[PDB]
């Protein structure tokens, strides 16, 4: 019965009328997505219970593991998510600035869209606001990293980037990745995250973990040999079991005594197959799949090193950087795709036996930091805060800038933003103004994680700021809500970090007011 | 059971009463202390009466239920008995019926908690008298200049506290008298509060005498008395009649010649009576003759006519004349000799700006004086009145009662550390109802500070810890006494902030508010008819 | 039943902003109309905001609270009313900082009120005197309620009515400068004639008929006689009626009520009057001493009706007739007339003074076009008593907001704390009064309000308001909308005190 719903002939989707504000609509799926993450921002960042999609269960405040188990099937959410991926391009940190700093500007954009302005002139504002924002953050820039490679140096400023991963144990954490990350800076203008590696062992506590030189593999060797300085690795993923024959090989086995023949003609062939990998100069062998107990002392017998790596990114972990690739069949004595390597040995730390392959020989740009914890979950929200970590100095070794932290340049920036709209004159000065408030989210969220009423927050905030004592942030603390100095408690983020977010997440909230209608579609 | 009506029994009926009588409370939650929001209050023809005072509030709530009338009963003993305290009484009784509810849900019996909280106010009331200050600092110490300094600073009297809060402190004791074996109180009737337009605030004057809002007229007579007798004469020497309601009926037009004629000339009598008696400075009410005040100007009385009722009724008070309403003695005439005469030493008429005003000076006893709010506009002198009126009942109150306690959550601060670590002593399952006892008072810094826009959790932790540190020893560096400020947001010192109540408030609020609760945890059926 | 806890003051918001959002559109010269469906199926298509609210049935009390304000207003100033609810009602839409930032009233209360002290000080400084010697700028002024009437006609009439009317009632003397339109500037109206033969009487009019023929048509020396008194037969204390049944006892009290009534009458003849003004009822044998006297006979006239009287002829009021001295004597009066003017009586005792007080003729050619006449003038003599109260006026057209509105903002910024947010929003608040006059004549609301705070910004404050008719930007020094201060600072008074008692409402109570 007429009148029906208006504007809806696409496939019946939900078109929102002229009244429903469909613009407001994929505004209000993107707020949802920072109310998500808002909490989780800061030292005193909330958990977040995730229920994997395996039915399992993880504690963690990582905002990239969280939208990859949140499944974000909203597409104006997706693009904002894609800021967050392409956040991790160029820089491993500040994912939450896009969430929160993006889910700002939508939000106070509807103030604007109620009033009237056209959504054409606040994509207008915040382009010329990110532009503006992109000349005053140089001003800001209050320190710059010496460079010297110094362990006191490149730990004292990676303590913020370790804290709102793994709080509390910044210490530790800020010592071992210094040490992993100065081994490599000699090597000028190759530093990666992919050379710093991670290996993690069930054990008592983040106290008990240290830094190793080399791919670290917490499976102890399964062989006898102690030390092997062989290059020729040969690499299986067939385990050593019994015998299959690819052609037809029919077995046929009546009587006791041919089931007795036959088992001494698998162990004499078996024996002719580990022969087999020492003939082809190879005293070193790896295996994915179980080993077998005659296999086993075959190994021995030649003095062959046996190797067991269970995980298969354990096996492709190797297959990138000594060569050793893995063949279907077990055992085929082919020397052409074996590895190359300076040295294998077994070392034991911590209580533990450890698989290394170190570069004696050659220079060496390869570390690992072999982490210690007595719960799974545990360990991999540590090492999260690895790669957040190492990532903050790959993008040191570009232009050496530091800004300060806690919310400091989030108020300066949006004074000086601010400021910059009331002298304008124009419709522009509206969305001007709320790009300036949308910078004022990050300081409330450090506030509201840390129990403190915001508003007073961002009131000395101003005052300081208007005072001139710039570099000032919320000092965290349950039971003051005043503030302190991030240059004197060595508080400081990066400016590749914040230069990238602030122009990613403009960008996808400028993408999502361009957008005003979703339509379906069918090949 | 069949019967001609309802019953209902078991726990959930104390349930019942106790959501009741928190629910009373709440609607008086809010408006409590001098920061407190005002509440409607829709009648049923349908005015609003819009107040904030939680007395007015109780006597015209209007809740159909027994245990909120039990609330309401109580709040008239409290009026009568005080006349203050009525709505911590509630939102104390409603906090313990909450918390012995609880109780009762852990197999408390009540009359174990009934046991616990008599034994409570018992101690409390104790330890409340051992923590006194009795009515002193006068003169000579600042018991006082701070007391209304606070209180008058919500005006713009504030810019010069001090200026206008000595002229309250110095006034407020020259307006003191025993009277009753050494009693002393104070009046409700208080020093006079003229105005000005004196070019400025700061030129306002204290002066040691009652002011008044008149002039002689006919500048013959003088403006400097000594002499100490007083007229007071309420019948007018002007033409008199019989009633407004009653008209002399006259008909033969010479009837109304000679009664001209004598009206005039009776007044010759009754003028050189009053003059024969001496008294100079002599006040009418009726208004006076013309030819009359010519009489005074002769023999130089300072005769004022059109004097008000009730200034002049504080005038006959000051000097003690007997007001007298006619002169005829219901035979004659005559002026009442050494009656209508007061007693003074002085009297001069000062120049004050757009009204001269009178002054009298050392009455027989009046224990009362003047004050000319000399300001800018009106605007000011009407709310500098206003400010002086409120802090001068202020102190008033204080050095009127015979002893105080620090308010502002001192006293239910202090005893919630108290009253825990006495009941450590007792037990016998009583240790749980005087430690809730103990934790029901502090709603009253909790809602004061909800009321104030602060943090109630944090400004009741620091009380509770200012308080405690004197229990666990008497060393002066941990501070006493420290009561809660409302504007700032802060503990403060009631002691030198002048933040006081009477003792009698904290004594029977929790006393009546102890007796209520028991009165309703007794209750454990009901039965209608 | 009751509300309670944060519904009420969120409640009280929708309350107050929904009224105000009704008469949101009848702002200004091009003010829109509205559609009240009476219960009967009829309609009025009025655009007074007065009285569309008085026929609205409200449930809310903060409704009735809204609404008994704006009468309030209505007695003391006939225009601006509409203002006081709109700005009330905006300066409550703001519940961000109410509610969902979790402030207590006190906070948003204290700011509210330090913004209307800075209010009021930047009206005065934007503010201007005005030459009330010179009738011809109070034209312009009083040209606010004449423009866009059917007096305009005779535009120049109602100003010298209004104007010269409430000079007379303004008793400068006693320092306050009061005046009272109710009492001392009686209006009645006169059938017959046109809009032109309105004028101002300089004396008090009666509207008291003439019973009898023999009494004084035309006189050149009035001489009025005033008494609280009724002339009857004295009666007893109580009100017991006089029952009788023996003929011989009724010429006992037949004579008892002759006589008394005949001595009474003797002596207010005395004096040789000319018209007995008596404030109770005149009985018919009373009146019968009248008639043979040949006076005028006037009864039901009130005290301060009578006061003005004794200030005008010289008459003086007694208690009884009995004790009529020769000063009650209505000696230098200009005239006595009870002439027929209009199919209707009416008493005049002008003369050539001015004793505080006057009489508003109002002609016209039928009970439709004086009517017209009426409600127009009035308005007009209260916009006199306005200026002349307080000559100072303001820049109108949206200019006075949105100038103080700058001032709050620039003020804003050394305002440390939280109370700079609410501060700054009542400043948001004020730009409210010239939405509503762009919307009305069709121009974007945006882009020239937009502009217009950029104008008080670089340009002076008091100028660059709004055109309500054409809808561009205007200079009031170019464009008389000039209107009174004690309008504007009652205006915003009331819309922040009255916002500040909604606000510090959280529990509508119910018991009695």
């Amino acid at each position: 019965k007429a009148p029906g719903f208006a504007q809806m002939l696409k496939e019946g989707a939900k078109h929102f009328s002229g009244l429903e504000e469909a613009v407001y609509r994929n505004i209000q799926a993107c707020k949802e997505l920072a109310q998500t993450t808002r909490t989780a921002y800061g030292p005193n960042g909330m958990n977040k219970m995730v229920i994997n999609h395996l039915e399992k269960l993880f504690v963690t405040n990582d905002a990239a593991t969280i939208l990859r188990e949140l499944e974000v099937q909203h597409p104006a959410a997706k693009m904002i998510v894609m800021a967050s991926h392409m956040q991790e391009q160029e820089v491993g940190d500040g994912t939450n600035f896009v969430l929160v700093f993006a889910g700002a500007l939508l939000e106070l954009a509807e103030e604007l869209l109620r009033i009237g302005l056209s959504v054409s002139e606040v994509i207008e504002g915040y382009e010329i606001a990110c532009r503006k924002a992109h000349e005053i953050l140089p001003n800001l820039v209050c320190c710059s990293a010496k460079n010297l490679r110094d362990i006191d140096e490149v730990s004292s400023l990676l303590r913020t980037s370790i804290m709102s991963k793994q709080y509390g144990n910044e210490v530790f954490l800020a010592k071992l990745i210094a040490q992993a990350c100065v081994s490599i800076f000699p090597d000028s203008g190759h530093f990666n995250v992919d050379n710093i590696r991670v290996c993690k062992i069930l054990g008592s506590g983040i106290s008990s973990s240290s830094v190793l030189h080399g791919m670290v593999f917490k499976k102890e060797t399964e062989g006898d040999v102690t030390s092997v300085k062989d290059a020729k690795i040969a690499v299986y993923s067939c385990p050593f079991d019994g015998m299959i024959t690819e052609t037809k090989g029919t077995v046929l086995i009546k009587t006791a005594e041919e089931l007795m023949n036959f088992s001494k003609g698998e162990e004499n062939l078996m024996d002719a197959q580990v022969k087999a990998i020492a003939d082809t100069g190879a005293n070193v062998v790896v295996t994915g799949g179980k080993v077998a107990d005659m296999a086993l002392h075959y190994a021995n017998k030649y003095n062959i090193m046996l190797v067991r790596l269970n995980s298969k990114w354990d096996l492709r972990r190797l297959c990138k950087t000594v060569g050793a690739t893995a063949l279907p069949r077990l055992t085929p004595p082919v020397l052409e795709e074996m590895g190359h390597c300076d040295s294998v040995y077994l070392s034991e730390v911590g209580d533990t036996q450890v698989v290394v392959f170190k570069h004696e020989k050659e220079d060496g740009a390869i570390s690992t930091i072999v982490l210690r914890g007595s719960t799974d979950n545990l360990m991999d929200d540590i090492e999260r805060a690895v790669d957040d970590g190492v990532n903050t100095f790959k993008v040191l070794t570009r232009d050496k800038r530091l800004v300060p932290g806690g919310g400091a340049t989030e108020i300066e920036l949006a004074k000086q933003i601010t400021s910059y709209g009331e002298t304008c004159p124009g419709l522009e000065q509206y969305a001007i103004k709320k790009f300036a408030e949308a910078f004022e989210a990050i300081p409330r969220a450090l506030a509201e994680n840390s129990g403190v009423k915001a508003n007073e927050v961002i009131s000395k905030l101003y005052a300081v700021h208007q005072e001139g004592n710039k570099n000032v942030g919320l000092d965290i603390e349950a039971e003051v809500p005043a503030v302190k100095d991030m240059l004197e408690a060595g508080i400081l983020d990066t400016y590749l970090g914040k230069y990238w977010a602030i122009k990613l997440a403009t960008n996808a909230a400028v993408t999502v007011l361009r957008v005003d209608q979703i339509i379906m579609a069918k090949p | 059971l069949s019967v001609f009506g309802d019953r209902s029994t078991g726990e959930t009926i104390r349930s019942q009463n106790v959501m009741a009588a928190a629910s009373i409370a709440n609607i008086v939650k809010s408006s409590l202390g001098p920061v407190g929001l005002d509440k409607m209050l829709v009648d049923d023809i349908g005015d609003v009466t819009i107040t904030n005072d939680g007395a007015t509030i109780l006597k015209l709530l209007e809740v159909e239920h027994p245990a909120a009338k039990v609330l309401c009963e109580l709040a008239d003993l409290q009026d009568k008995e005080v006349g203050d305290g009525t709505t911590s009484v509630v939102i104390i009784a409603a906090e313990l019926l909450k918390n012995a509810d609880e109780l009762v849900k852990q197999k408390i019996h009540p009359t174990s908690v009934i046991s616990g909280y008599r034994l409570a106010c018992k101690e409390a009331v104790r330890y409340i008298n051992e923590n006194l200050i009795v009515n002193t600092d006068e003169l000579g110490r600042d018991c006082l200049i701070n007391a209304a300094k606070t209180s008058m600073s919500s005006k713009i009297i504030g810019i010069n506290g001090d200026f206008f809060a000595n002229m309250v402190v110095d006034a407020v004791l020259a307006i003191k008298y025993t009277d009753i074996r050494g009693q002393p109180r104070y009046p409700v009737n208080s020093v006079n509060i003229l105005k000005a337009h004196g070019r400025s605030q700061m030129e306002s004057m204290l002066i040691s005498g009652y002011a008044l809002n008149c002039v002689v007229g006919s500048q013959g007579m003088p403006k400097r008395i000594v002499n100490a007798k007083i007229a007071c004469l309420d019948f007018s020497l002007q033409k008199t009649k019989m009633k407004l309601g009653v008209q002399v009926v006259i008909t033969d037009p010479e009837k109304l010649d000679q009664i001209r004629q004598r009206e005039s000339d009776i007044t010759k009598e009754r003028i050189q009576k009053i003059l024969a008696t001496g008294a100079n400075v002599i006040l009418t009410t009726g208004g006076i003759d013309d030819m009359c005040l010519k009489y005074f100007v002769e023999a130089g009385a300072m005769a004022v006519r059109r004097v008000l009722k009730r200034d002049l009724k504080r005038i006959a008070k000051a000097s003690g004349a007997t007001i007298l309403s006619t002169l005829a003695n219901l035979e004659g005439e005559e002026t009442f000799e050494a009656a209508m005469l007061g007693q003074a030493e002085e009297v001069v008429q000062e120049r004050i700006c757009d009204d001269e005003l009178i002054l009298i000076k050392n009455t027989k006893a009046r224990t009362s004086a003047s004050i000319i709010l000399r300001g800018a506009n009106d605007f000011m002198c009407d709310e500098m009145e206003r400010s002086l009126h409120d802090a001068l009942c202020v102190v008033k109150r204080v050095l009127e009662s015979k002893s105080v306690v620090p308010g502002g959550g001192a006293v239910e601060a202090a005893l919630s550390i108290y009253l825990e670590n006495y009941a450590t002593s007792m037990g016998s399952r009583e240790q749980l109802a005087i430690a809730e006892f103990a934790r029901s008072l502090l709603v009253i810094p909790n809602t004061l500070a909800v009321n104030a826009a602060q943090d109630s959790t944090d400004l009741v932790a620091k009380l509770r810890a200012f308080h405690n540190e004197a229990q666990v020893n008497p060393e002066r560096k941990n501070l006493k006494w420290i009561g809660l400020d409302l504007s700032n947001g802060k503990p403060r010192d009631n002691k030198q902030a002048g933040v006081f109540e009477p003792t009698i408030v904290k004594v029977k609020s929790l006393k009546f508010a102890t007796e209520a609760a028991i009165t309703i945890l007794r209750i454990d059926d009901l039965i209608k008819l | 039943k009751r509300e309670s806890g944060r519904k009420v003051q969120s409640g009280n918001i929708n309350a107050a902003k929904t009224i105000a959002d009704i008469i949101r559109t009848c702002l200004g010269p091009k003010s829109m109309m509205k559609m009240l469906l009476d219960p009967m199926g009829g309609i009025v298509m009025t655009n007074d905001g007065n009285a569309i609210l008085r026929e609205i049935q409200v449930q809310h009390p903060a409704a009735k609270s809204m609404i008994e304000i704006s009468r309030t207003q209505d007695e003391e100033v006939g225009d601006g009313t509409t203002s006081v609810i709109i700005l009330a009602g905006e300066m409550l839409s703001v519940a961000e900082h109410f509610l969902e930032q979790q402030m207590h009233p006190t906070v948003v209360i204290s700011a509210y009120r330090k913004a209307l002290d800075d209010m009021i000080s930047t009206l005065k400084k934007i503010s201007i005197p005005v030459d009330i010697s010179d009738s011809d700028m109070m034209l312009n002024i009083i040209n606010s309620s004449i423009t866009t009437k059917a007096i305009s006609r005779w535009s120049s009439l109602a100003c010298n009515i209004a104007l010269d009317a409430v000079k007379m009632v303004q008793f400068e003397e006693n320092g306050r400068k009061e005046i009272d339109i109710k009492k001392y500037a009686r209006v009645e109206k006169i059938p017959g004639g046109i809009i032109e033969d309105s004028c101002v009487l300089r004396g008090v009019m009666i509207n008291k008929d003439v019973t009898h023929p023999r009494m004084r048509r035309y006189i050149k020396n009035p001489r009025i006689v005033l008494l609280d008194s009724s002339l009857e037969y004295k009666k007893g204390e109580s009100q017991t009626d006089i029952e009788i049944t023996r003929e011989e006892d009724f010429t006992r009290i037949l004579q008892m009520e002759e006589e008394y009534i005949q001595q009474l009458c003797e002596d207010i003849i005395q004096l040789k009057p000319d018209v007995v003004i008596t404030e109770k009822g005149i009985s018919d044998l009373a009146q019968h001493y009248l008639m043979r006297a040949n006076i005028t006979a006037i009864r039901r006239v009130r005290k301060t009706d009578n006061n003005r009287i004794a200030r005008a002829c010289g008459a003086r009021i007694v208690s009884r007739p009995e004790e009529l001295r020769e000063d009650d004597v209505g000696t230098g009066a200009g005239l006595l007339e009870i002439k027929k003017i209009g199919d209707e009586y009416f008493t005049f005792i002008t003369d050539c003074k001015d004793p505080k007080a006057c009489t508003i003729l109002l002609r016209g050619a039928s009970k439709e076009i004086l009517s017209e006449v009426e409600r127009n003038l009035q308005d007009a003599m209260q916009v006199c008593r306005n200026v002349l109260l307080d000559p100072q006026l303001v820049p109108g057209g949206g200019a006075s907001e949105m100038a103080v509105a700058h001032a709050l903002t620039e003020k804003s910024k050394a305002m440390t704390g939280v109370e700079q947010w609410p501060y700054r929003a009542v400043a948001q608040a004020l730009e409210v009064i010239p939405r509503t006059l762009i919307q009305n004549c069709g121009a974007s609301t945006i882009r020239l309000l937009t502009s217009l705070r950029a104008k008080h910004t670089q340009e002076n404050c008091e100028t660059w308001g709004v055109n309500g008719e054409t809808g561009t930007l205007v200079d009031m020094k170019e464009l008389g909308i000039w209107e009174p201060l004690a309008v504007k600072l009652q205006t915003y008074k009331t819309a922040v005190e009255t916002a500040v008692l909604l606000l510090r409402i959280d529990d509508i109570v119910s018991g009695h």
